[PDB]
């Protein structure tokens, strides 16, 4: 709502609080110097305020040379409010099916959640690579018994384009 | 494998490709700030100068002075760090080429996955590609071991290598590549004795001079 | 850029519509930095292709590392070390400004630990340059003794007191971490550098720059807009170049980050996948082992070396 308390006006969530004003004071503020809470007029309560959910919306595409088809992520809002939707610790995002087995990441979301693969984009929690355990005991030692020789590449960039400017 | 790998798998120059593209989005941008008014009649500094008297232009210019010489600045700045990153970056890659191509390095990583042999240097528009020849154990085969060897009391450690058995019989091979050797008084050296050790097997050792005088 | 600047203001609004690209440079320097936070992140600790798995048996020659492997009993598979440290660094987002979270998250990160820790314990530095061999650990700190000059018969001999000055040594460095403070400062300097420069990004909201009222909607309520334009650009200008101030520091912090990322990845692949010969990179001492383990926001090694003790003079010849 748009509210304007004794002159103080902004945007934001009412809601009940817990929070003892003192009889003399009429609005709270955080640290930061922002309003937290205020005390409503004509009935003396005290009211927090908490701004309405907003934040960035991203697009999880695979490319155009491969499909059109795309996800949209919500990164701070809640989709519980204004073609599977999947909540993720980083937002919620719509559009991905939610696979319960795991896959190398490719495209990253966030907390642990990346996400096209059999004809659809998918959502899933990123694997850290193949499970396995070495057969530790107290008198066993594996000794290779043929090398393999391997090539390499790493590319590092050294210079960049001299541009200037008159 | 390499020149099919690079030239199938896209991205594979990411690294150059990326400076290119930020160093063109940078100066684009610086471009495209021309465009913007700042608050000024008219982005384009000639009409206003065509059709203002200097004592009015003056405000409507010094506005776009403001505006054009703080991007300036911003860009600039920009420009400082990313070149701070190149030069680390550049200042990586000639330690790299001095301890990678022009010696062999010791330290893990540092010049590819594996056990670092040698390296190649190719040069690459605005940076260089390093390609790395290391070795690489493979398959593995499980042994018994031991950390020392009692003989008549006498405690033997290897000199370089490990003991290894196939299960009936005891063996020398250096850890780095399957290659079982007897074990003797020559790949091998005394210490102490095995009532110290708390790993010990009982074998017996070949002393060379025992077949040279019998 | 626009929130933060100006809001909810269509009048205001347009006026940001003048200044052209700078909210769009702003929003592509903080997703470069945000971007390159979770490939240091990946770097530092992504270094095993596999996640390896320590044995159920801990017969590890005597060496007692039960305070660095995580603890199947606790909710999150901490170690003890670990735990501690997310218990000693104690670490704001309502005016368009955000916080994404990482691409690791806390479990996964410890999850690499994990794996990178019961890989050197089983196999020494085997599972670095190739696939995991697994040696028994009295026979892989012997060679690691070898490695510095010093015979493996000096390790199996005294094979007692070296496990036991291990697990002495460990059982000091809690002790230590939760005695001495300060010991966490290279973290917690960082955590409060960054929340402090987002708490006066805020707080230059408060400020007028010149401008009658600091507040946006009173001024535009109360003034004409043919004269509160003039007070609206001074603020817009003066909240722009507070952006930028903050963007700007935030790069110059960010390469400082990424330089101390890289050193650490650096670390951890010369000093916990490998052994280093190069003298005080690892420690103080001459290097044997090194144990990786998570920490907010860091990465923090122990570094198992070996010093010499009581020395006696004796006469030479070449
Ligand atoms: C402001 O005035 C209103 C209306 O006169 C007051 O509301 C009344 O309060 C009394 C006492 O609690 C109740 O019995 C009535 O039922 C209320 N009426 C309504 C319509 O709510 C209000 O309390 C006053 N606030 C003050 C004096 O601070
Ligand atoms: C070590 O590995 C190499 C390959 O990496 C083996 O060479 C192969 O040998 C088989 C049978 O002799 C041939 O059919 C393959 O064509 C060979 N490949 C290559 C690339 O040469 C070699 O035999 C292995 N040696 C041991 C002892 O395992
Ligand atoms: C978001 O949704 C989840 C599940 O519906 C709920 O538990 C949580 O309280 C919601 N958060 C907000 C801020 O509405
Ligand atoms: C060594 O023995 C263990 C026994 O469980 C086995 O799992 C492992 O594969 C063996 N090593 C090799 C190289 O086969
Ligand atoms: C071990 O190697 C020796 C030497 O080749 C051989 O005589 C013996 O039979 C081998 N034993 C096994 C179990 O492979
Ligand atoms: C190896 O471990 C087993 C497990 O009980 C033990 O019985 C045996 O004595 C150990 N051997 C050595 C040499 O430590
Ligand atoms: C090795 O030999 C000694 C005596 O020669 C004996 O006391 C010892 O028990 C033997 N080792 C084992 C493992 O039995
Ligand atoms: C290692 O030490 C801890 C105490 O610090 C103890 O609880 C644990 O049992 C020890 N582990 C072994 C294998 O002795």
């Amino acid at each position: 709502v748009n509210f304007n308390f004794n002159g103080l006006t902004g945007t934001g969530v009412l809601t009940e609080s817990n929070k003892k004003f003192l009889p003399f004071q009429q609005f709270g503020r955080d640290i930061a110097d922002t309003t937290d809470a205020v005390r409503d007029p004509q009935t003396l309560e005290i009211l927090d305020i908490t701004p309405c959910s907003f934040g960035g919306v991203s697009v999880i595409t695979p490319g155009t040379n491969t499909s059109n088809q795309v996800a949209v992520l919500y990164q701070d809002v809640n989709c519980t409010e204004v073609s599977n939707v999947f909540q993720t610790r980083a937002g919620c995002l719509i559009g991905a099916e939610h696979v319960n087995n795991s896959y190398e990441c490719d495209i990253p979301i966030g907390a642990g959640i990346c996400a096209v693969a059999s004809q659809s984009i998918i959502a899933y929690t990123m694997s850290l690579g193949a499970e396995n355990s070495v057969a530790y005991s107290n008198n066993s030692i594996a000794i290779p018994t043929n090398f393999t020789i391997s090539v390499t590449t790493e590319i590092l960039p050294v210079s960049m384009t001299k541009t200037s400017v008159d | 494998k390499i020149q099919d790998s690079l030239s199938s798998t896209p991205s594979a120059l990411g690294k150059l490709q990326d400076v290119v593209n930020q160093n063109a989005q940078a100066l684009n941008t610086l471009v495209k700030q021309l465009s913007s008014n700042f608050g000024a009649i008219s982005s384009v500094l000639n009409d206003i100068l065509s059709r203002l008297d200097p004592p009015e232009a003056e405000v409507q210019i010094d506005r776009l002075i403001t505006g054009r010489l703080q991007s300036l600045q911003t860009y600039v700045t920009q420009q400082l760090i990313r070149a701070a990153e190149i030069r680390a970056s550049a200042n990586l890659a000639a330690t790299k080429m001095s301890e990678c191509v022009l010696g062999q390095s010791k330290r893990v990583d540092f010049c590819g996955k594996g056990y670092h042999l040698m390296s190649f240097p190719q040069s690459a528009p605005h940076g260089v590609v390093f390609l790395h020849v290391t070795y690489v154990p493979a398959q593995e085969k499980n042994f018994t071991t031991a950390p020392a060897i009692c003989h008549d009391g006498k405690a033997h450690f290897p000199r370089e290598g490990v003991f290894v058995s196939n299960g009936t019989h005891w063996f020398v091979t250096q850890r780095n590549f399957y290659e079982p050797q007897i074990i003797t008084t020559d790949n091998t050296f005394v210490s102490g004795n095995c009532d110290v050790v708390i790993g010990i097997v009982n074998n017996t050792v070949y002393d060379p001079l025992q077949p040279e005088l019998d | 850029c626009t929130m933060y600047i100006c809001g909810d203001s269509t009048e205001c609004s347009n006026l940001l519509l003048q200044y052209g690209s700078f909210c769009t440079q702003l929003n592509r320097a903080l997703t470069g930095i945000a971007v390159e936070q979770d490939k240091n992140t990946q770097e530092v600790f992504a270094q095993v292709k596999q996640i390896y798995k320590t044995p159920p048996i801990k017969d590890f020659g005597g060496f007692n590392f039960s305070q660095i492997l995580p603890d199947p009993s606790k909710p999150s598979k901490r170690s003890p070390i670990e735990d501690l440290l997310f218990n000693k660094v104690t670490l704001q987002k309502f005016n368009g400004l955000t916080v994404l979270p990482p691409l690791l998250t806390d479990e996964m990160i410890a999850q690499y630990t994990s794996a990178l820790l019961a890989g050197t314990i089983t196999s020494g530095w085997t599972f670095g340059a190739g696939p995991a061999l697994q040696i028994p650990f009295p026979m892989q700190m012997a060679y690691r003794f070898n490695g510095i000059g010093v015979t493996q018969n000096v390790l199996y001999e005294n094979q007692k007191l070296i496990a036991n000055q291990f697990n002495s040594a460990i059982g000091k460095i809690q002790d230590s971490l939760s005695s001495t403070p300060s010991a966490l400062g290279k973290l917690q300097d960082v955590v409060n550098q960054n929340a402090q420069a987002l708490n006066t990004l805020v707080k230059q909201l408060s400020s007028n720059f010149g401008a009658i009222s600091s507040v946006l909607n009173d001024i535009l309520s109360r003034l004409d807009p043919p004269e509160a334009e003039v007070q609206i650009d001074r603020l817009i200008t003066g909240r722009l170049q507070s952006l930028q101030t903050y963007v700007t520091q935030q790069l110059i912090r960010a390469a400082e980050i990424r330089a101390s990322a890289n050193l650490a990845a650096t670390k951890m692949s010369e000093c916990v996948l490998g052994q280093s010969k190069r003298v005080d990179f690892c420690g103080k001492g001459y290097h044997l082992m090194s144990f990786p383990q998570s920490a907010p926001h860091g990465v923090v090694f122990l570094h198992v070396t070996y010093v010499p003790a009581q020395e006696k003079n004796f006469t030479t010849a070449p």
